[PDB]
């Protein structure tokens, strides 16, 4: 049956759809409070105290939509927040950008789409380095979804190509099935697939940058929480994710 | 919007390098409906044959797969009375990196090479497998029927 | 607790559980009911994918909560 | 037995442990060198994810396997 598999597609689509009209892609800044908000000591008293001890560090939590999508989009969030802020980094990461661009068509990726995803991307922050694109405009053009899903395709392509030109050392972690190739044709390449370590550690090597990922489970902790550092190598993180079983949001320090 | 700017780079490249065997555009004003058309592969049942396919592009497209179906009836395992295919590239595995050229093309080889795992049309996959000069036979029948 | 779990046509199965409860034992629960194996179920809640070694009372699911239930894709 | 457990940072973890040790048990020694919570921990042999209740032995993990760790953060 196929009306079978087709009526799981419009389903798929259906609770998507739930989803993005409770949530945008990218929220506006919240403080802390708000994330505390969500939990009582009723009802979920571990998560409570998690937030509460986080919130002695972290002043912000800015919301990504949980579309399966969310540590592509909250790194990539974090990513041109460094860049808004570091000029020379910016620069530095356009020439870099272009260099990505013909890296994926030399490791055989489909030539034309790909580079269409890597120009329009090029073309975004070369605007923002141009002033063409103020910052209010870059949070409105990452909250539009076809614009937004064209620069998100970008960092899954380059996690995918640091996959692939990693393979013999990533191959054994993958544990369902399927080659580095399979894997990144299946559940890299695609939209709506969840990141697992595997995927993250690539993102974050391929985009040459740093992260804290504050873990925040329900597992009794020592004080200041669960975290870790990608890479694991003492410079400061450079954004931090908060992660809760499922979904990725991003958080700020204080100070 | 960049539905639209993509299915016409999508247009572009297959008129410029169509697919062996493929045509395939839009029928009027509407870019997000195309029409396409397969000849039967040589060295196939479906020799001589043309067979023609409705692609529907989503509005959030290349994010969502396009939906193909064919409305020239064929004999197929994996292809039912309705039209709608069963291949990979159309559901589970679309991913925005693909473009409708390259599902022609899989489409094509599907025609080529039945899939036997978990067939939609069961009982044509069983006489594909077990007597295939029926198959064949059948295949030929409706090829001159409805694609002649 | 009480928690709902829907599926493709709207139909709502109510199910019995605990929050310590792990989702491959929902899954079980679901089999029970409709007889779906537990290799074709995905539960999802509030836009997350629900892990099978993971607990309800991971995901903050309360008392009559709503996961939706959507079956693997068989393609062939 | 000694094995060896490789990470995504590149480390190689050596452990100590007997054919009759669980998968948890290995998981606590991994805490004990690495930091890392046993429920914040996956371990992968022979390609696919193993069950804490079961054995080394049950996996046919022997003297100088290699296994390999990731860390338990699927989200969407
Ligand atoms: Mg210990």
């Amino acid at each position: 049956c196929l009306a079978y598999d087709e009526a799981i597609m419009a389903q798929q689509d259906r609770i998507q759809q739930e989803i993005a009209v409770q949530n945008p892609l990218v929220a506006t800044l919240a403080p802390f409070s708000i994330l505390c908000a969500e939990y009582d000591n009723e009802t979920s008293a571990a998560f409570l105290s998690k937030a509460t001890e986080l919130s002695e560090v972290y002043g912000e939590i800015r919301y990504i939509r949980g579309d399966g999508n969310c540590f592509y989009r909250a790194i990539l969030v974090g990513l041109i927040e460094i860049m808004l802020k570091d000029r020379a980094r910016l620069e530095k990461f356009i020439a870099s950008s272009r260099d990505w661009t013909r890296t994926l068509v030399e490791l055989g990726f489909p030539d034309w789409t790909c580079t269409d995803f890597c120009d329009f991307f090029i073309e975004f922050l070369e605007k923002i380095h141009s002033g063409v694109h103020t910052e209010e405009a870059v949070y409105t053009i990452l909250n539009d979804d076809g614009s937004a899903n064209y620069i998100l395709m970008f960092f899954r392509l380059i996690t995918s190509a640091f996959l692939k030109q990693n393979s013999e050392e990533y191959a054994p972690f993958i544990d369902e099935g399927m080659t580095v190739a399979q894997y990144c044709e299946q559940e890299i390449e695609p939209m709506w697939k969840d990141a697992d370590h595997l995927a993250i550690n690539s993102l974050i090597k391929a985009a040459g940058t740093r992260v804290r990922i504050e873990y925040m489970d329900r597992t009794a902790a020592p004080n200041g929480g669960w975290h870790y550092d990608i890479p694991s190598d003492q410079i400061a993180p450079e954004i931090t994710l908060l992660y809760r079983p499922g979904h990725y949001d991003v958080i700020y320090k204080k100070d | 919007g960049m539905a639209l700017k993509r299915i016409h780079k999508e247009l572009n490249d297959l008129a410029r390098d169509p697919p062996a065997q493929c045509s395939a555009g839009p029928v009027g004003d509407d870019m997000f409906h195309w029409q396409a058309t397969i000849m039967g592969p040589n060295d196939s049942p479906y020799q001589g044959g043309v067979f023609f396919l409705t692609i529907h592009f989503p509005t959030d497209y290349p994010f969502k797969p396009p939906k193909v179906a064919f409305t020239t009836r064929i004999y197929h395992p994996n292809i039912n009375s309705n039209g709608s295919i069963s291949l990979d590239i159309l559901r589970s595995q679309w991913s925005p990196a693909l473009t409708i050229s390259k599902v022609l093309l899989s489409i094509c080889s599907l025609l080529c090479d039945p899939n036997p795992d978990d067939p939609l049309v069961p009982e044509i996959a069983r006489i594909y497998k077990t007597d295939r000069e029926k198959y064949n036979r059948i295949a030929r029948e409706w090829t001159q029927k409805y694609a002649m | 607790m009480q928690i709902f779990v829907k599926t493709l046509t709207g139909k709502t199965i109510t199910l019995e559980v605990e929050p310590s409860d792990t989702i491959e034992n929902v899954k079980a629960k679901i089999q029970d009911k409709e007889g779906i194996p537990p290799d074709q179920q995905r539960l999802i809640f509030a836009g997350k994918q629900l892990e099978d070694g993971r607990t309800l009372s991971d995901y903050n699911i309360q008392k009559e909560s709503t996961l939706h239930l959507v079956l693997r894709l068989r393609g062939g």
